[PDB]
């Protein structure tokens, strides 16, 4: 196993499972959001973070860490300060500063 | 619905 994957899926699926991850779990609906992409020029959500990690994209753990950060970073330039995105964003990267930050190894990236 | 800012 690639030395931070298990790290990275704990993590990963862990994001997935929070209480603030529904609104980044999949990637933004053109449809439904017909501007976004005119804006947000690196999309990024946990779906296409786990296809990343099971195509062997995140060798080094700064690429995760990377992803993790263009899904909370985007959805706060995209999204008034005062939405409930905005919150949903500040609460999962609290969550996942903590997570990254409590594994020593990883702690310098934080 | 999400709109932006």
């Amino acid at each position: 196993r690639g030395p931070h994957d298990a790290a990275i899926q704990n993590i990963l699926t862990e994001l997935q499972n929070h209480a603030a991850a529904w609104p980044f779990l999949q990637p933004v609906n053109k449809e439904e959001v017909p501007d976004y992409y005119d804006f947000i020029k690196e999309p990024m959500d946990l779906s296409t973070m786990e296809i990343k990690l099971e195509s062997n994209k995140y060798q080094k753990m700064e690429d995760f860490i990377y992803d993790a950060r263009l899904v909370f970073n985007n959805c706060r330039m995209y999204n008034g300060e005062n939405t409930s995105y905005y919150k949903y964003a500040n609460r999962l990267e609290k969550f996942f500063n903590n997570k990254v930050k409590e594994i020593p190894e990883y702690s310098h990236l934080i | 619905a999400k709109r932006h800012r």
